[PDB]
């Protein structure tokens, strides 16, 4: 099968250049016209840059055109983004794609770039415990609250990954240079407390991991 | 080749 | 350049029923070549991008035949002729006939099923944030059906909006629900200068509001 695995993504500054990846496989890579694609997190598709099978010819939308370079290394089947002069605008999530067919037949995974200019920070991690004796004694919904961190993303278990049922991971927000988010989970006010549930929160960017037991309050 | 109208012969 | 323009922004659809979405181009797609470079695609939640359509109205070879592409000019469809389960996910429309290539805002394609009030709980701010200074306060509504909901913030019988900050789940793969996270965020002073907080949840499956609360 056709695979494509885009790589190099990461936090850039305004101004700054970030050089992406993309390996491709499984089919004769040297023989294709290859795109570069991005989705912006309001999910808008956008066409970003194409180079020739050769590598002779590139093509470029006037909002990338002299700042952005696509090319190849056929003998190494991988495809490239020079980026240069980010800026905020650029923030996307971005595909490696082969064209074929009038068109483009395969996409890539991805890979994530932010053009910002605000601090890494890690995530300040809050338990959410609730007061009474539940509303539908059975269950018992509980939480934690991730704020402050950036950039994205985050991840969140509960229990190590053993409390995988009953759980809403929720999107993050962006909201002064800080991204929020919360994560509920469910589960029979017979084994709350009984038995401990903890929130575990990794944050890469910052290399932190936080593993916060849920409490009882007062 | 099958390729886009914009796209060089 | 060339404006793609989808309609609906979203449609909620039926297991077993047709389905179809429109795309309009601001200018013909038309080749001086007798070809129109008009393609379809779909994006599942969380998946990469998957070919459906080129040239109007051939198929993608993974794609099944319930889906059909038709058109000309400045007028496309792609239709479904039955819905099954993983269809959901954002439908684009994208053009390649005019330098440069663009594509269409997204179709989300969404499953129906039974009508469910949200499950809402309400938690004051952690002692742990307090001495931080500052206070949260963090609803979820979780589970419920359709996507509509509305959620507002009481402070003793006030209504308090200047601090709110609202998330949305997809819509789950497994049971079709919802859910929503509010989380109200003040400073320890205002907080502790303030005694009711309120969560008030309105959703099409009552007449009147869900209320959560405590007193502190």
């Amino acid at each position: 099968e056709v695979k494509l695995v885009e790589s190099g993504g990461g936090l850039v500054k305004p101004g700054g250049s970030l050089k992406l990846s993309c390996a491709a496989s499984g089919f004769a890579f040297s023989s294709y016209d290859m795109s570069w694609f991005c989705q912006t997190p309001e999910k808008r598709l956008e066409w970003v840059a194409s180079i020739s099978s050769g590598g002779s010819y590139t093509y470029y939308p006037d909002s990338v055109k002299g700042r952005f370079t696509i090319s190849r290394d056929n003998a190494r089947n991988t495809l490239y983004l020079q980026m240069n002069s980010l800026r905020s605008e650029d923030t996307a999530l971005y595909y490696c794609a082969r064209d074929y067919d009038y068109g483009v037949d395969y996409w890539g995974q991805g890979t994530s770039v932010t053009v910002s200019s605000a601090k890494t920070t890690p995530p300040s991690v809050y338990p959410l415990a609730p007061g009474s004796a539940a509303q539908t004694n059975s269950m018992v919904t509980l939480g934690c609250l991730v704020k402050g961190y950036f950039p994205e993303p985050v991840t969140v278990t509960w229990n190590s990954g053993s409390l995988s049922s009953g759980v809403h991971t929720f999107p993050a927000v962006l909201q002064s240079d800080l991204y929020t988010l919360s994560s509920s989970v469910t589960v029979p006010s017979s084994t709350w407390p009984s038995e401990t549930v903890t929130c575990n929160v990794a944050h890469p960017a910052s290399s932190t991991k936080v593993d916060k037991k849920i409490v009882p309050r007062d | 080749p099958k390729l886009e109208p914009w796209k060089h012969p | 350049d060339v404006v793609m323009t989808q309609t609906p922004l979203t449609l909620s659809v039926t297991i077993g029923q047709p389905a179809s979405i429109s795309c309009k181009s601001g200018q013909s797609l038309l080749y001086s070549d007798g070809k129109t470079y008009l393609n379809w695609l779909l994006q599942r939640p969380g998946q990469s991008p998957k070919r459906l359509i080129y040239l109007v109205s051939k198929l993608d070879s993974g794609v099944p035949d319930r889906f059909t592409g038709s058109g000309s000019g400045t007028d496309f469809t792609l239709k479904i002729s039955r819905v099954e389960a993983e269809d959901l996910g954002i439908y684009y429309c994208w053009q390649g006939t005019h330098f440069p290539r663009t594509f269409g805002g997204g179709t989300k394609l969404e499953i129906k099923r039974a009508d469910a009030a949200p499950t809402v709980s309400i938690f004051p701010p952690s002692s742990e944030q307090l001495t931080s200074g500052g206070a949260s306060v963090v609803c979820f509504l979780n589970n419920f059906y359709p996507k509509d909901i509305n959620v507002k913030w009481k402070i003793d019988g006030s209504e308090r909006q200047n601090g709110v900050l609202n998330s949305w789940t997809d819509q789950d793969s497994k049971d079709s629900t919802y859910s929503m996270s509010s989380t109200l965020t003040l400073t320890k002073d205002e907080y502790e200068r303030h005694n009711s907080y309120t969560c008030e949840a309105t959703h099409k499956t009552s007449t009147s509001p869900i209320v959560k609360s405590f007193n502190r």
